[PDB]
This record gives structure tokens, sequence and C-alpha cells, in this order.
RNA sequence: GGGGCUCGAAGACGAUCAGAUACCGUCCUAGUCUCAACCAUAAACGAUGCCGACCAGGGAUCGGCGGAUGUUGCAGGACUCCGCCGGCACCUUAUGAGAAAUCAAAGUCUUUGGGUUCCGGGGGGAGUAUGGUCGCAAGGCUGAAACUUAAAGGAAUUGAC
């Protein structure tokens, strides 16, 4: 834990996750990021967000748009 | 429909139990398959193989189909059944019965941290069945099951989420492979970790603390 | 065993043999458990007992009788006899 | 040959087990009792059963056999509880002690027991 | 009763005699060996060993599931009683395999305790009790395996006096512990001795 | 010939432990054996043990408490730095939650967690868990 | 070089057999015995390298030693009982191992590490070709490749014979 080559990139990894909407504000530990899964990433795609924002009739209409 | 024939089943049928961990606690020899039906809520059943074995008689070859079945909800309970019968239907049914009869508990530990819902075997555990030796080693939270199809099915039914597996010997032999996997899953609850060695307290066995209703109230 | 909250996570806590301390597996069908009742000064069973558990290994060894005898001699000292 | 089928053996054993009170030694009496105490279709099977029952009465009139039960000596209970003498067979005086047992009674036991002997 | 009376009685019943040899067990029970090779097994330890056995067996208050077994045809009379003096059951002579493991057998009866005349004679019930978590008590002599029997009383199982007197003494102290025998004397004059 | 008394001691102790014995005898004794036993006892894996002076090499009588699963030496005594301990932990130990590796560092004989605490390395004597 | 009884590779004859350079009979040479030199191989086997520690029980036996014991047509010798060390083995049982047969070591192995030597990598070709080297020779030690092949093999099981 007291290793700087753990603290620095642990902070960086958590910062990237909290920046991309993957980890929640209640998951600020290096253990939660090990529990990530593919659908977490696929939920942040622009097509997925366009579909879920109500702008597209379907997730294929979102990709077409 | 069901008339219990043993003390444990006669004790279960009216509802003197909630789970089956107390039966494990006293290592009671479960011998009726409706006990696990009543106690364990969820049971799933997939047959693994239907191998035709043969015995050469003077006339011809008498063939019998032997079926392998794996039982257990993915929450720490798993069992294995093997049954050889004249035709596949009775083999499958009897193997299901035996698998349900052979349910054992598995111990799930953590890799390096105690964030809830344990997901891994606690220690390095091995199991040998003839020649097939299988080893499972703890894995981090996101690893998943690293094993062949057979140990993967057994561990999925056991409730394990991540593990690192190895193998040695003729793993093509399905019977020995799956028996070694299940056997070492039993051993997972056998290692003496430093946490377990708090001094033990003793509790009356079901045969001893239910003596009042077991002297001569035969079936009423 | 213990979660970060501080709760149980395993299904149950097993028994361990009172002679060799090795734990008793849920499929150990040679493992037994003996309740030795205690008496009063007159020699009347008072309804309380001391419980011992023996694993299948120590039984199959043949040292179950010696281990149980030694355990009883050691244990009766605290609670008189 | 002349050996008896398990059916006739079994039925003879049962009729003797439950109807030893009146049934007699003659074969014809045995069969005339069998015809109404049990339903046997074949007449010659009935004859075989009656003859077999007669043979076992010959067997039993000398002593008990391993087949039948009820009134469990042959007809009357209380055979061995009457073998209780007015004095116990176990004596207490000069009771069979040798040199090494004398050394034992010199050990934790009491060397002045009532039954100690110099033998 | 007082240990002196029981000790002198088993001295009368020749319960202290051993065999020409012993196994690597029971040296905790022997005293020494005679010049002829016989063993002189210390009755003193036997007394409180069967006393602790009595403590064990009056602890379950449901004597129905206590089978006393005797394969040898020499101690059948003793096992015949000790089953109505107490509430225990008793199977004499022949023990059909499967009565402790086969749940479809007509004679299926799983106990909480087994009492055996001799571990050498009826080893089959011992091996079968090993598959059901059945605690076992036997009257082991020298040259008797300790393989699965859990409480072993060091007595003789080849004598008319030894068996019978020993069984009666056990039953007497068991009834005493149960409280039925308030301080008194024997009302069960020796009947179990062989005819 | 007796080339490593530590292996004989550990093997005899482990063999006695598997058989359910309550005491074990170790002959001959030595200072490194005493230090290994002291570490094991401090972590709570054995109990009492007494050294008997026979004027030649000494014996040890050790009291077992049933808590020791396995204990064994590593031969030859490979040299490990502070950065390699993790690797050996992944090899000789059941899991990261418990278990111990014994190192003979220049600060003395200790376990691997203490070596990480003091940030020192050395050779590997054995392991126990 | 001596010796050379018996037995007996080679050889001859008789017999059996469709055939019998074999099995069965008889006569026999080198050999079998020994001395002085060569060879260096065997199912040279416990098919199990040597040294060390630990881990079940039992009885018998061989050598030495300690103790007790009470008999010899005679302290000691013979005999009986107990114990210690060393050896050849044997019996029972895994709680051990192993594919199993089986093994008290072939155990203390995925919970893998006491020291050290030799040595194996699917079956053939093949212990063959050639080179080197020892030998009078027969031969020994070292020892391939091209090519071919999907099995060869171990233990146990049920039938059939
Ligand atoms: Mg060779
Ligand atoms: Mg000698
Ligand atoms: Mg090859």
């Amino acid at each position: 834990e007291k290793n700087p080559r753990r603290i620095f990139e642990g902070a960086a990894l958590l910062r990237r996750m909290n920046r991309y909407g993957l980890l929640a504000e209640g998951q600020d530990k290096l253990d939660y990021v090990l529990a990530l899964t593919a659908e977490n990433f696929l939920a942040r795609r622009l097509q997925t967000l366009v579909f879920k924002a109500g702008m597209a009739k379907s997730i294929h209409h979102a990709r077409v748009l | 429909k069901w008339v219990p024939v043993t003390k444990l089943g006669r004790l279960v049928k009216e509802g003197r139990f909630t789970k089956m961990e107390e039966i494990y606690l006293h290592s009671l020899p479960v011998k009726e398959h409706q006990i696990v039906e009543t106690l364990c809520p969820g049971l799933k059943d997939e047959v693994m193989k239907i191998t035709p074995v043969q015995k050469q008689t003077r006339a011809g070859q008498r063939t019998r189909f032997k079926a392998f079945v794996v039982v257990g909800d993915s929450n720490g309970h798993v069992g294995l059944g093997v049954k050889c019968a004249k035709e596949v239907a009775t083999a499958i049914r009897g193997a299901i019965i035996l698998a349900k009869l052979s349910i054992v508990p598995v111990r799930r530990g953590y890799w390096g941290n105690k964030i809830g819902q344990p997901h891994t075997v606690p220690c390095k555990v091995t199991g040998k069945c003839g020649s097939v030796t299988v080893r499972m080693v703890p894995a981090p939270r996101g690893s998943g099951i690293v094993a062949a199809r057979v140990p993967k099915k057994v561990l999925q039914f056991a409730g394990i989420d991540d593990v690192f597996t190895s193998s040695r010997g003729s793993t093509k032999t399905l019977g020995n492979f799956v028996k070694a996997t299940f056997d070492c899953l039993m051993k997972t609850y056998g290692f003496l970790t430093p946490d377990f060695w708090r001094e033990t307290t003793f509790t009356k066995a079901p045969y001893q603390e239910f003596t009042d209703i077991l002297a001569k109230p035969t079936k009423a | 065993m213990q979660n970060e909250v501080g709760d149980m996570v395993d299904l149950y806590v097993p028994r361990k043999c009172s002679a060799t301390n090795r734990i008793i597996t849920a499929k150990d069908h040679a493992s037994v458990q003996i309740n030795i009742g205690h008496v009063d000064e007159n020699g009347l069973y008072d309804g309380r007992f001391t419980t011992f558990a023996l694993s299948g290994f120590v039984r199959a060894q043949g040292d179950a009788d010696g281990s149980l005898d030694r355990l009883w001699q050691k244990r009766k000292a605290e609670i008189k006899q | 040959g002349r050996v008896r089928t398990k059916t006739v053996k079994k039925t003879s054993r049962q009729v003797i087990e439950k109807y030893y009170s009146r049934m007699t030694l003659d074969f014809h009496t045995n069969k005339k009792v069998l015809e109404e105490v049990s339903i046997l279709q074949s007449k010659r099977l009935r004859n075989k059963v009656a003859g077999f029952t007669t043979h076992l009465m010959r067997r039993i009139q000398r002593g008990p056999v391993r087949g039948i039960s009820l009134k469990l000596q042959e007809e009357e209970r209380e055979r061995r509880m009457d073998f209780v003498p007015e004095k116990s067979a176990l004596e207490v005086d000069e009771i069979r002690v040798d040199k090494e047992t004398m050394d034992m009674l010199a050990f934790l036991g009491m060397a002045d027991l009532p039954g100690v002997e110099r033998a | 009763s007082q240990r002196e009376q029981d000790i002198q009685m088993m001295l009368a019943a020749d319960v202290h005699l051993g065999t020409k040899n012993c196994d690597f067990q029971m040296e905790r029970y022997v005293y020494k060996r005679r010049t002829d090779g016989i063993y002189i097994i210390n009755l003193g330890k036997t007394w409180e060993k069967l006393q602790m056995a009595a403590r064990v067996i009056v602890a379950i208050e449901n004597p129905q599931d206590i089978i006393v077994q005797s394969a040898r045809p020499y101690g059948q009379r003793a096992v015949l009683k000790f089953a109505q003096y107490t509430g225990a059951n008793a199977i004499a002579g022949r023990h059909t395999p499967g009565t402790f493991t086969n749940q479809m057998q007509t004679s299926f009866s799983e106990p909480r305790l087994l009492i055996l005349t001799d571990p050498r004679t009826d080893h089959q019930p011992i091996k079968e009790s090993a598959l059901g978590n059945i605690p076992t008590i036997a009257f082991c002599d020298t040259d008797s395996p300790m393989r699965y029997v859990d409480i072993g009383i060091p007595a003789n199982n080849k004598g008319k006096q030894s068996i019978g007197c020993l069984f009666w003494l056990l039953a007497r102290m068991v009834l005493q512990m149960r409280g039925t025998i308030l301080p008194g004397h024997k009302w069960e004059i020796m009947v179990d001795l062989f005819f | 010939v007796r080339v490593s008394v530590l292996n004989d001691a550990l093997k005899s102790m482990y063999n006695a432990e598997k058989r359910g014995k309550r005491q074990v005898m170790i002959r001959p004794s030595s200072k490194v054996i005493i230090k290994f036993l002291i570490v094991m006892q401090k972590h709570g894996y054995i109990g009492e043990f007494e050294y008997v002076d026979d004027h030649r090499s000494g014996k040890i009588v050790v009291e077992l408490n049933g808590r020791l699963n396995k204990c064994g030496v590593i031969s030859p005594r490979f040299d490990v730095g502070v950065k390699e301990i993790e690797g050996w932990t992944a090899r000789l130990l059941p899991s990261r939650q418990f278990g111990y590796i014994v190192l003979t560092t220049s600060a003395g004989i200790m376990d691997h967690e203490e070596a990480r605490r003091k940030n020192v390395g050395g050779k590997v004597l054995g392991f126990f868990y």
C-alpha cells in the first residue's frame, strides 16, 4: 500500500474510470475496478447514449444517425 | 406421495429444518433424495455424458448406458451422480437422484481483499481420481473460470466466479476428470485456516435433541 | 470467514476433533460425538454432560479409546467427579 | 426328485407355526385339516404338504427345530429364568488369587480383601 | 457400590486373566504377565472404564436405539437381559449385513450407541457402524483390535463368569446412575451365567 | 549422510504432526533449528518446546497443538531480495491471506512479512502454514 | 601342457512321421577336470543405484551382549523366559502411495526442493552402417541416418478357447 508506484497509478486509474462514467462515486478503491465488465464499456458508447437519451427510436437507428 | 424411511427424513418431513448446513455440521449420512429437495431451494441439473459400456456375453455384447449428472445451485452446494442402466432414461433419472444425494458444501474465500460476496476458493486445493489430478488456485475478482469444459461446468454449478485451474493425467477420461474436480471441491472445506482454529463449541445432534418425537410416534 | 463489514461469509463452521484438532468434514461418516453425563455426590445423573467429537481418522487409527480416556481424565479435573 | 418345492416347505412351516395346537401325527388327519384351514388348489400339492407336515411332526416330537416359533420353547415359555439357585454361583471367599494377583493387591488394591488366598 | 466389592467379585469371576500375548494397545490396561505368558489385566482401571461407559450410556434418555450385540453363542444370555432391565434393544447371535446402512432392509435400525461383547467376534457390526457415525463400546480383551471401537472395557469375553458378571455390574451401575437403584443391594442374583 | 539437520527436524516434526502425536523429538539440535522453531511458535503454529543438553549436540522435545498443516525446508538456500519475496509467496504458499516463508537475513532469522517491514533480503530457509 | 570316469554341441545310425538335418534309443569329437595366459558378456534379477532421517503392529530365526530362571549320566555348555544392537526374511492392516498388479517401502509428491552417480523421450530401421578403440579370433565399449508407421505397449475386466 505504501508503495508510490502503487499510489500514483492507482489514483490515475481511478481518475480515468470516474472520468469515463464507469466507476461510481461510491467505488473509489482499486478492488472495484477489478469487477468491471464489458457491458460497462459498451454502455458508454456514443450510439448507446444517443439511444438511451431518447433521440433515437432504436439502437440501430442511433448508429445510422 | 413420500413416506420417509429413515430418522433424518422423518425428522425433515414435518419441517424441523430450514437449511441443510446443520446436516453437514454433524456429517449425517443423507440417504433419501427428498431431503435435499425440501431443504435446498434451487437445484439445476445438466447431464455431462452418456457413455455406452459393454459386457461380452456368449451370445453378443450386453450394452449399458452410464450417465453423469451434476447438481447444485450456484451458491455453494454441488453434487455428482453416476448411474449405469439398461437404457438412457433410467440412467439419467438414477444419476440425478444420486447427484442430489451427494450434495456437499464448498468453501468460498477471497483473493486479497474482503469486498463482499466471496468469489474464489480460499486456498490451493488439489484432487486426484486415479490419474487425473486437478488443481485450483485463487484468482482475482475479474479473472473468471480458467478451466476446461467439465471443471467449468462443475465450478459454475458450485457458485465459483474466478479460479485458476491446472490438470495432469489422462483428462480425456471424463469420469475421473469430473470425480477429481468434485472431490477437490469437497476438500475446499477441509483445510485448517488460521481463522478456523478458535476453540470449538458443541451442539446437540438432530438425533439427540429431537428424541422426544422419535421414541414411538411412528408416523402419526 | 470474516468480511470487511465483520459478518460471516461461509455457510457453517465445522467441528474439529477433540484429540487431533483436525476438522470434521461434512462427508466424514466415521466421525462420532459422545456426550458423557455427569453425576452428583450421591451418584445421580444431573442432566448435564460434557461433549467430545472424534474424527474418522483417529477412530480408524485405533487410538480413539486412548484419546477419549485421556480427554476425560483431563477434563473431569476442572468440573470434579 | 422327492425334494420339496419352497412353496410346500414354506406352507408346511407356516401351518405348523400357527396351527400346532390340534394337528396330529397321521397324514390323513393332516390333510383333512389342511383342506379347510388353508386353500390349496392341487390335491396332490395338498398331499405333499400333509406328508411334509407329518415328517416335521416326527422331527419335532424329539426336539425343537430351527423353523417354527411362537410359545418359544416348543409350546411353553419360562425355561431359563427358573435356573436361579437360592445361592449365587459366584463365591466370595478364597477366590482364585495367584502370586502376580497378590502383587496386584499389594498395588492400588487392598491386600486385606475378604477373599484373599495364599494360592 | 464400593469398588472393593466389584473388584473382589471380578476376582471371583476370573476377569483378570489375559491371553498368551497382547496387541500394541491395552498396555495401558495390563499390569504385568505371569511366567506362563498369561496377562493379569488390571481390574482397577477396568472399574472406572466401565463406570465411564455407564456415564456415557445414561445420557440419551431414549434407550430404544441402543443395540447390544453378541455374535458368540456364549454370552447371548447376558445380552438377553440388560435389554429389559434397561430400555436397550439387543440382537443376539446373527447380525444381518445392511441393518445399519441399507434403508430398504426390513431390519433397518440406526442407533445412537452400540454395545458389543467382543470386537474380534462381531467385527462386521463395527465396520458397519463406521459408516453411520455410531459410537461404539466393547469389552475388549487382550488380542482384540481397537480398530473402530471407541470405548473399550478391558475384560474377558471367553469365560462363563466374566461375561454375565461384567454385564450385570455395568447394568447395575447404569440403573444406579439413572436413580432407580437408590442406595441398596442386588435384586438381580446371577441369571445370565451360561446354563 | 546428515547434510541438513534442519530438513530432518522439519520432516520428523511434520510426520509426527500428520499422525496426531502430541510431542516430537528432534535430534540433533542447532541454533538455526531453535530460531525456526521460535518463529513458528511466535506466530502460533506450535507450543512449548524444550532443549535437552546431552553434552554432544542436544535434542529438542516439541509440543504440537494440531495447528500446523505443512512445514518444510527449501534446498538449496536460494538468495532472494525484497522484490522477489512476492514471487516466492506465489509458489510456496496456499494463499496471500496466511502462510509464512522463513528467511535468514543478515538481521537474523525471520519471516517474510517482517523482512518486508525491515526492507531486507536474504536466503530462504523454509516455510510453514 | 596334463588328465581324459561320466555326460555330451558337431557327426553317424535306429525309430516316429506326408516329410524329421528335431523331440525318443545307442556309439561318440571339441568340451565337461586341472595349470599358465586371453575374453568381458547373462532373465549378471530384488527386472527395485549408494548414503541419511522419519513414519503401524506382530511372531519366528541367525551372530554378539545384559538379566532372570530351574533341569541336565555333564563357573561354563545344552534347554526356558525377558531385553538391546546388527542381518536374511515372513504375516496382518492402511490412516499412505500407485494405472493397477502390488509395496511397510515402490510411503513422508501440484501441500511438488536431504546429498549424489547413471540413465529414458511413440513403435520399427537398430544395437544395424561407419569411424574410433580393446581382443589371437569369436567378439566387447562408443554408436547414427535415409526411409517407414498410427498405433506398439502396461495392469486389470467379461466372454471364447
Ligand atoms: Mg547388459
Ligand atoms: Mg539370539
Ligand atoms: Mg523412440
